[PDB]
Order: structure tokens, then sequence, then C-alpha cells
């Protein structure tokens, strides 16, 4: 019973291992194993639950263990090990074959098979930890191991794609430990985590790995927003080390999401409004990306309201996620009509929901945008309007108060009007008739290069596959 | 003004007796003994020393040290004590005795940023605070920098002037940054009617910037270079030019044609 | 799709226009 | 620990206190360099100061800033400014790149000045900042019993 | 030691083919002039 369960999963694990084993040996095929490793994460997670945990026990006995003897026992110690044929050396699948890692040449240390075996061993360990939700001592123990091992080994172009997915598990397992319980050991542990990211980033820049730098930057930018340090994030994004070529669309959408929140508090929403749009377009529409689409859609509505523009209501209607968008719908109506009591009562009841995503601090700026938008509505519809006519609509304080609020928006060119104190009425200074001016021409010259932007990123991609197509023999 | 052998008690006694210039003379010997034992700044590792040795009395050294530099109107020193207090009120978990102790000392740095019209560092420290819903909003103290940012963005300058006057906390700690930031309020409201609004009035602008005397109004016009005519004051500076060199931006002349001509040679260079 | 469907108005229903018939005879 | 306030305190008196201030900075030079870089001009200004005797330790701080900034040419100048703290035998990705960068710029000047004089390697024709690391790297390769990198760079 | 020798040997192909693709465009322009004569 238990014997047939251990040999079935290990045969499938070696079958998937031998595929990427022969591809990295000859020249550089590394683009091919990258596609296999995408499905390896999903195929291993479903396989971990079946055949209990014993698939990883016999796999270590098969190959040679540099560090991995005590790590399995320590992993099996927390679960109250049940020992069945647990003596090392019970299952031997090698039997002296070249693809089986021939034992005599391996045990005599005349050849080194550890490079591809050890780096692949750490990948399967991190998968069971996140699947079984094992925390506390097992999180810190594995962090003290993998990090020193990566500094000793020299990662080639193919080897840099191994640990690239291991950096995600180091940061994820640490954040789940901090949110579960807070202590003095959690703050000091994050200090080393921030120090290790800066040392390996320089090494990854020399190898010019696209997936490695894409995974690091996404994890590094998130740490900056947790501590709230702009000076660290501002200088980091100025280098532009993030390759846009071979990175996946899921890694791109996460990159544009960070830039929207950085420029939001910098009071420049012109560039931030495009970053939140690019994050949605690059993110897939499937169910696994709903976690990113839920947060990105909530940030888009916050960016618009801070610009003075009001987003469309169909976004809160035709979508299927509107159940979570209900708190942001009441903020849409309160800004339009300019009601002061409606905005104060809206953020009071939903304050509990706004604390989770930390968007309640951005709602403080919305208190000013309620009046700024109401002035824009009445100024565009009414060209020449008196001074006291505004205070009778929005129920403002006095005539001197509204005079200062109108002169505030003309700084950035929002209202585009003038205040005449002698005559005592505000007149709109926009006569339109800009068709004869050169202002539309500035956008025209930019849209000429926008069409050519997709031209240089495309024609190259046609010949990209054609090499291996024409090199293979055709019938 | 040294008093006892301990540099902490000698600084506290000289703090209440005045002469803040002599209090900085004892600053160099403070860092001499602390850095050797690494007691000046909390170490990121675990030295088994948190509330012991001089780490308990060091928080009181830089507390009155920042209060000494704010009275001397030193912006270079005030930013130094704040960065030295950055690791403090952070480590030692969430609890020592009073935890953050006085929370208005940190807000002094937030209030000084609004006088320089810097929104980058002002809103950056809002997320740096541990309690967003307690020591920031629910806290009745430190309300000058936070609430003023709401009234300035709202556009009401009448209630913004009452925060620096009607408040009871501006007597001692916030007194130094009151009149300094008051000059920043009048400079911002004056620029609202300056660039866009063309012909400036006489008696009205006195009430916008809160001027008590009419002669103070003319003194502000000489520093801002306002053209003066008979019984009126105009503004001729609406047009902007020069400002170092600008290429391919803001209404070029000869280079504007080359921008369109470059787009034609762009597609040709790709085929090349 | 903006300021259209659910927000509506909550005026211009009855009482506002019902008075307008009296204004024609008051001139 | 934090180097941000310490770099702004270097404009005061008591240079002996500045020695203890630079000791705690050398830990965060590879960490907070993205932050304290605003105070970087104050570090370079002290190097030309005749009353500033800490330039030996101050050269190590600036050498790790401009390098991580993306300027490889500057990392060679600030490393050899002191001619003391710089350790070529230390194995790190910071030193190996500065060595390779100094050799790359040394080959460009070697193929030119060779026409005028063949003795330039024994003379001052080349600024010793180019030949300082170039000479120490060859001696390091000879002690490692590796003739591939020693003879290849020599050519 | 072959990595050092074969390193500079590959730049000869990058040097020729850099200006060789430009010669094909100049030849393409000559073929367009001949195409107008064919009409």
């Amino acid at each position: 019973l238990h014997h047939s369960e251990k040999k079935y999963a290990e045969e499938d694990q070696v079958q998937e291992l031998l595929k990427v084993l022969n591809e990295i040996s000859k020249t550089t095929l590394t683009l091919d194993p990258r596609y296999i490793w995408r499905s390896l994460k999903d195929l291993s997670s479903l396989r971990n639950q079946e055949l209990l945990n014993a698939e990883t026990l016999c796999f270590t006995v098969n190959v040679l263990y540099p560090d991995s003897s005590s790590f399995k026992k320590n992993l099996l110690k927390f679960i109250t090990s049940n020992h069945k044929s647990s003596v090392p050396g019970s299952a031997e699948l090698r039997n002296s074959y070249p693809a089986s890692f021939y034992s005599v040449n391996t045990e005599k240390k005349t050849i080194e098979v550890t490079a591809e075996i050890n780096c692949f061993m750490h990948l399967l360990v991190q998968l069971f930890l996140w699947d079984s939700k094992e925390l506390e001592q097992l999180v810190e123990f594995n962090r003290k191991v993998v990090i020193p091992n990566l500094l000793c080994y020299y990662n080639l172009r193919s080897l840099n794609l191994i640990n690239a997915k291991l950096w995600f598990y180091i940061y994820l397992s640490h954040e789940t430990l901090a949110r579960s319980s807070e202590e003095i050991n959690s703050d000091n542990q994050n200090i080393i985590l921030r120090s290790t990211m800066m040392k390996f980033l320089k090494i990854a820049s020399l190898k010019h790995d696209n997936e490695t730098k894409a995974m690091l930057i996404n994890l590094i930018l998130r740490d900056f927003l947790n501590n709230g340090e702009v000076d660290s994030a501002s200088d980091f994004i100025s280098k532009l080390e993030y390759p846009h070529t071979d990175v996946s669309s899921s890694l791109e959408a996460r990159y544009f999401f960070y830039l929207s929140k950085i420029n939001a508090i910098q009071l420049d929403y012109s560039t931030a409004n495009e970053y939140i749009i690019a994050a949605i377009r690059k993110a897939p529409h499937n169910s696994k990306s709903l976690g990113f689409l839920q947060q990105s859609n909530k940030l888009h509505c916050c960016i618009q309201l801070l610009m003075g523009d009001i987003p469309e209501l169909s976004f809160f209607h035709q979508s299927n996620m509107q159940k979570s968008l209900l708190p942001y719908y009441h903020l849409t109506k309160a800004v339009k009509l300019g009601d002061l009591k409606k905005f104060t009562s809206t953020i009071t009841k939903y304050k509990q929901l706004l604390l989770k995503d930390d968007t309640y601090q951005l709602c403080v700026r919305l208190r000013s945008n309620v009046i700024k938008t109401g002035i824009r509505i009445i100024s565009l519809t009414y060209k020449k309007i008196s001074l006291r006519d505004i205070c009778l609509k929005l129920n403002l304080d006095s005539e001197q108060t509204v005079e200062y609020m109108v002169s505030r928006a003309i700084r950035d060119g929002v209202i585009e009007a003038k205040i005449n104190h002698e005559d005592g009425f505000i007149e709109t200074t926009e006569l339109l008739n800009i068709y004869d001016s050169e202002d539309p021409q500035q956008v025209f010259d930019e849209r000429i290069k926008f069409a050519n932007q997709l031209h240089d990123e495309y024609l190259v991609s046609m010949r990209y596959p054609e090499d291996k197509k024409t090199q293979q023999n055709e019938k | 003004m040294p008093s006892l052998a301990e540099l902490t008690k000698s600084l506290s006694i000289a703090f209440e007796n005045g002469d803040y210039a002599a209090c900085e003379k004892l600053l160099p010997p403070i860092k001499i003994e602390l850095i050797k034992n690494n007691l000046l700044i909390p170490d990121l590792s675990i030295q088994n020393d948190i509330y012991l040795n001089d780490l308990m009395i060091t928080k009181r050294i830089l507390e009155v040290g920042a209060l000494a530099s704010i009275q001397t109107f030193n912006f270079d020193s005030f930013e130094n004590y704040f960065n030295q207090l950055k690791p403090y009120y952070f480590s030692n978990n969430h609890k020592l005795s009073e935890s953050d102790k006085k929370s208005k000392l940190i807000s002094l740095y937030l209030l000084n940023l609004l006088s320089q019209n810097n929104t980058t560092k002002f809103h950056s420290e809002l997320q740096y605070l541990d309690k967003h819903i307690k020591n920031l909003e629910d806290d009745s103290l430190l309300s000058y920098p936070i609430k003023l940012d709401r009234w300035l963005m709202e556009g009401s300058y009448q209630k913004a002037w009452d925060l620096l006057q009607s408040g009871s906390q501006n007597i001692s700690e916030f007194d130094s940054f009151t009149d300094i930031l008051k000059s920043a309020i009048r400079d911002e409201i004056a620029k609202n009617t300056e660039l866009s609004y063309d012909f400036l009035p006489l008696s009205n602008i006195k009430a916008l910037l809160f001027f008590n005397n009419e002669k103070e109004t003319e003194k502000f016009a000489l520093e801002r270079n306002w053209p003066i005519v008979n019984s009126k004051v105009y503004f001729n500076n609406q047009s902007k030019e020069k400002a170092d060199y600008e290429d391919e931006m803001m209404h070029e002349e000869d280079q504007k044609t080359n921008i369109i001509e470059k787009a034609m040679d762009y597609a040709i260079s790709i085929e090349n | 799709e903006n300021w259209d469907d659910v927000e509506v108005d909550d005026d211009f229903t009855n009482e506002l226009k019902a008075e307008l018939d009296r204004y024609k005879r008051e001139n | 620990t934090t180097a941000a306030p310490l770099l702004a305190l270097l404009r005061e008196n008591q240079d002996s206190v500045k020695t203890y201030a630079l000791e705690s900075i050398n830990n965060v030079v590879d960490q907070l360099w993205s932050e304290i870089s605003n105070e970087l001009p104050d570090i370079e200004a002290l190097y030309d100061d005749d009353t500033f005797s800490d330039r030996e330790m101050a050269a190590l701080i600036a050498s790790k800033v401009y390098y991580n900034l993306g300027e490889y040419e500057s990392a060679v100048k600030y490393a050899l400014a002191a001619k003391d703290r710089f350790d070529i035998d230390e194995k790190s990705q910071f030193v190996e790149t500065i060595v390779s960068k100094s050799i790359e710029m040394y080959v460009q000047e070697a193929s030119k000045q060779y026409t005028k004089d063949e003795q330039f390697y024994t003379k001052d024709i080349i600024d010793p900042k180019l030949t300082s690391i170039f000479e120490r790297m060859i001696e390091k390769c000879l002690k490692a019993s590796e003739l591939k990198l020693a003879l290849g760079i020599a050519l | 030691y072959f990595k050092l020798k074969k390193l500079e040997k590959e730049y000869e192909l990058l040097t020729l083919q850099e200006d060789y693709i430009k010669d094909e465009q100049r030849h393409l322009k000559r073929e367009l002039k001949r195409a107008q004569e064919e009409v």
C-alpha cells in the first residue's frame, strides 16, 4: 500500500526532471525550461496533497544530498513524523545509468552533479511549505540556508531562473509571519531581508536576466510602500533597470501598479493615470488575477476623484465586482453635488473598509475635491455669474471664502476664468476657437510616433521564431 | 552651561535657564562616549541593551536638543535631530513606558515642511507613523500640520489663520514655526491673484494677505516687483521667457519644423 | 455612462413642474 | 547607524568626532546609499579640504555610492584616492568590477601613447590611477597560479 | 582559453553584417528605380 504510493509520484517527478536536465546541458536552451517551470508550480501543488507527503522523502534518497539530509528530518519533525522504511538508502532508482546520475562516478567525486540537483532541491522544499502553511521556526531556518548557498554558487544564464522564483517565497513567508504575530524578532528579521535584496540585485544586473530582475523589483517596491519611504523609492525607479522585453504580462501589471501609488502622493496624476490603465490592460482577466484586478480597480477610481474628474457610473454597474465597489460609489455622488455633510457621513461608516487597503488617507484629500469639483461644474455651465450666487447653491460660508477657493484652482489651469472685483462677477476666460492654434498639433506629433512604437517592437518578433523553424528538417 | 559630570543632567539644567547657544557646546562630547559603545543610535542587531546603559537617557538628550535648535531658528540642525530621532520611537516593540512619549516633537518637522511648500516629505511621513487612526486623526494634539493641509487644499484662508492664533499649543513649541509659516501663507494666497488676475487692487489685497498697516502692503510689492501706476498697481510679468534653454518644447520656432521632419526620417531609418 | 443611471436626480418629478402652470397666469 | 544625519554633521568642528561618525556609516553604505545620496556632494567637497584628515575612510564611502549609481568610471577614482582602504585581494562583486573597469580604460590609452614612447609603463605618461589597480591585479593572478587571465590582460 | 580568442573573432561578423544590411537597402532603392523603368 504505502510502498506503491511512494514510487508512483517519484517516477513522475523524475520524468519532469529529466526533461529540463538534458536541455540545460547542451548549449543554452534555457528559454524552453522556463515554459516547463510555469506548469511545474501547478502540477506539483496538486500532487503534494495526493500520496501524502512521502513523494519528497524518497526523492532525496535517490540523488545525492549536499545539505538536504537534515532538512527533510527537520521538515518532518514539526509534523510528528510517522516512520515507515525511513532509514536512508531504502529506495534506489539509479542502478548505474547515465541519465540516472551514475553512482560510482558520483560517490568518487570525479564529477559534479550537485549544481543542478541542489538548486532544484530547494525549489521543491519551498512548495510544500506554502502548501502546508508551515510557519515559525521552519520559515527562519530555511532562510539561513538558501541565501548563503546562492552566494557560493555561480549562477549561469539558465541557473539564474532557478532562484528567481525562490525570492518570492522568501518575502511572502516573512510577511505572513509578521501579520500573524508581532514581536521583536520579526522587525530584526526584515532588516536582513532588506539587506539581501540590495546585494543580489547588483549580481542580477550583470547577468541581465529578465525574469530575475522582474521578480526582485516587484518585491522591492512593495517593501517601500509598507514603510512609507519615498526617497528610497524615488531613486530606485530613476535607474530603469526593468526589462520590458521577455518579462511576463503578470509581472508587468504589478510594475505599473506601484508607479500609480508613488505619483499619487506626489500630486502629479498625469503620469499616474496612465500607469493604472496599463496595469489593467497587462493583467489577465482570469480568476487567478482577480486579486490584482480587485485592488487595481479600486485605485483607478481614487486617482480620478483626485484629478477633479468624475469616473463613469457604468464601472460600478456592468462589472460583476460592484459588491466591493459600493463604498466608492457614495464618494462619487458626494463630490458632484458638493454636499459637505454627505461626504463626512460617507467616510464615517465605511472607514473600517477603507483601513484595509490604506485608502482612507487618500480620502482626506477628497474633502477638498468636493468643493473644487462643484466650482468647476458651475463655472463651465455659467460664464458670467455673480459672487453671492455660488454661496446660495453650495451653502458656503461667506463671500470672502468663495473668493479664495476660486483663485486656488486657477493656479494649475483648472477653472480657466478670471475674478473681477470691481464689477463683482466671475467671467469664464475660455472662448474655445483653439482649432486655429497650435495646441492640437502638439498631440498630433506625439500620436505619429505612438503608431510607430508598436512597429519596432513587432517586425523583430517575426524572425525570432523563424530560426529554429527553418533549421529543422521539413518533409 | 555645564552643571554636573553627567552630560544629560547638565543639558537639561542649561535648557530651562536659557542660553541655547552654550547648550550646543556640550554636543560634541555626547557623541564621543555613545558611538564607542554604539549607544548613540539603536543598533539593528541585538546587543542585549535596550532600556539600559545610556539608551534610556539618550532619548531625553535629543528631545531637548531639538527644542534647543527650534528656538535658535536653525534649519540645518533641526533636520539633524529629527533624523537622529528616526530610529527612536520605532524599536523596543510598541511599549516602553509612555511609548511615543510626546508626539508633538515629531510634528514640528511636519509643520516646517508646509512653510517651504514641500508636499513630498510632508505626506511621506503620514504613512511612517505607527498609528494612523490614533496618534494622527484621533489625537487632539499635533493638529496644526495635519488640519492646515486640509484647509489650504480646500481654499479657505480665514480658518487657516485661526490655527496659528486661536490654538493654545502655539505658545512654546509651535511659536518658532508660526511666524515663519505665516510668511508662506501670504506668499501663496498672493500668487493666486498674481499670475492669472492681472490688475491688482489697493485696499483689497491688504485684506487677502492679512496686513494690519497699509505701508506693509507696499513693502511686499517692492520685493515681488509689481509695476506701479497712478492710483493702481498692475502686473506685467504674466509673460514668461528665458529660463535657461529649451529645445523641442513650449512653442519652438526652427526646431518645431524639424520635429515633424524627424518623424519622416524615423521610419526611413528603421528600414535602413 | 457618467452621471446617468443610478444617481438620477431626485427632483423634477411632480411638485416642481406642477407649480409652473400657475406661473403662466401670474404674468 | 543611519548615515543621513551623520553626513550633515560633517560641517561642524572637532574633526576627531567625525572619525567616530564615519565608523557607523560604513555599514549602511551598501544599504541606504539610495537615500543618503542627497548628502553625497558634501562627501566629495571634504576630499579637497586640507583640514579634513578623514579622506582615507571617506574615500571608501564615496566609492560605493557612485558605483551603485551606475557610473563605473567614478568608482575607480574614489577607490584609489586614499590608496589605503582599497583592498584588491578581497573577493566581492564590488572590487572585481572596478578592476575590470580600470583595465578596460587602461587598454584604450595603451594602444595610443605606445607610438610616442614604449616606456610609458615605467613613466608618468599614464595617470597612476590607471596603473595602480592594473599592477595589483597581475600580482594577484600570479599568486593564484592562473596564467590565462595574467597573460591575456598583459597582452 | 578559447573564450578569450573566440570573443574578438565574433565581432568581425557583426562588423560586416552591420554595413551589409545597409547595402541591401541601397540595392533595394536601385531595384525600385529599375522597377519604374519596367512600367
